[PDB]
């Protein structure tokens, strides 16, 4: 065999640890998901920094009064939010962040509403998102990349455990904090769902196959867009891109992907089983599970516990300014809350 | 180039969902 006596015992007790404390994360998470927490703060309690971002509602960089510790403030208009048919997806999304707990997951430090607005305090990662700074560098090396996917690898296993698919991986929502760890960010297309499901929805670079076909499909499709990010992160551009999302897809589909030489044979080998259209076959599918992947050869060098510990140095630390410096800054058009409560019945829960 | 390819695809900007 591959290996003998000691590092399988040793890889079987790593594995039933992992088993102990799933199931002791789902015990928590299913506590705060049946009893979610409302009304945490108040909006007098923070000062409007800078706006960082604006269709549903702006985030702005926020102070708190009292801690004087920064955040990243989702505000989103009741009405609009009503208007654009987003109830749910909101409901939803705030439902699910105040339920999880995971080292790479952005954290909901408040939530509150007023007459007019919902709003979500989050932790501020002033590094900003992987994307740019992707497109800065080129191309993340294998090693650099490969410390990023691990992060990836365990927050989906953590989601994947709660019945949780993600469905819009990309490096515009995976945030790099200050010591170089990965903060995943907006669940607005996270789904609780044990069984299948069928919502056309992601980012055309990252479907999966079974998504663009109409199929019903499960939590498989994070596994396949694991593939693109990866392959993304080390090619330093996607393994399927076109003008149109309608030739991306069509690539997507095929069944054929091509990489740069100088992508290692045990990244292709990984990359082909999780860019596999087959489902019976895709890493992350199969009867091992996610330990396909965590054993697979590319990943032989993670100590993942040091990861999830976040031991690791990381390979690349942002410029540690809280800064606006990377973020385009935005006209800061005021918030004002109405003297009616503007849409009381469809947020009740929020 | 692939990567020629690719900025040729205009789409090497940030990436909308749906």
């Amino acid at each position: 065999g591959h290996m003998g006596n000691a590092a399988a015992a040793k890889k079987g007790s790593e594995q039933e640890s992992v088993k102990e404390f799933l199931a002791k994360a789902k015990e928590e998470f299913l506590k705060k998901w049946e009893s979610p927490s409302q009304n945490t703060a108040q909006l007098d309690h923070f000062d409007r920094i800078k706006t960082l971002g604006t269709s549903f509602g702006r985030v702005m960089l926020v102070k708190h009064k009292e801690t004087g510790n920064h955040y990243a403030m989702k505000i989103l208009d009741k009405q609009k939010v009503v208007k654009l048919k987003q109830i749910e997806h909101t409901l939803n999304e705030k439902r699910i962040l105040q339920a999880v707990n995971f080292p790479f997951l952005v954290k909901l430090e408040f939530s509150f509403k007023d007459n007019s607005n919902l709003y979500m305090v989050m932790e501020y990662v002033p590094g900003g998102e992987m994307f740019s700074h992707l497109r800065r560098i080129g191309r993340f090396s294998e090693p650099h990349a490969r410390f990023y996917a691990a992060q990836i690898v365990l927050t989906f296993e953590y989601l994947h455990s709660l019945d949780l698919i993600y469905r819009d991986l990309k490096p515009e929502n995976l945030l790099i904090d200050q010591q170089g760890y990965i903060q995943v960010t907006d669940f607005g297309f996270a789904k609780r769902v044990k069984g299948r499901t069928w919502t056309l929805c992601g980012t055309p670079e990252y479907l999966a196959p079974e998504i663009i076909l109409s199929k019903g499909y499960n939590k498989a499709v994070d596994w396949w867009a694991l593939g693109v990010l990866i392959y993304e992160m080390a090619a330093g551009y996607p393994p399927f891109f076109a003008d149109q999302p309608i030739q991306i897809y069509e690539k997507i589909v095929s069944g054929k992907v091509r990489f740069p030489s100088h992508f290692s044979s045990d990244l292709k080998d990984l990359l082909r089983n999780l860019l596999q259209v087959d489902l019976t076959k895709r890493f992350g599918n199969l009867k091992n599970g996610v330990n396909d992947i965590k054993n697979h050869k590319w990943f032989a060098t993670t100590d993942w516990i040091a990861i999830y510990q976040r031991k690791v140095e990381a390979p690349f630390i942002p410029k540690f300014k809280g800064d606006t410096s990377n973020f385009d800054d935005y006209e800061e058009e005021e918030i004002r809350v109405s003297i009616n409560e503007k849409c009381g019945k469809e947020f009740t829960e929020f | 180039t692939t990567y020629a390819d690719f900025i040729a695809s205009g789409r090497t900007g940030r990436r909308s969902a749906i």
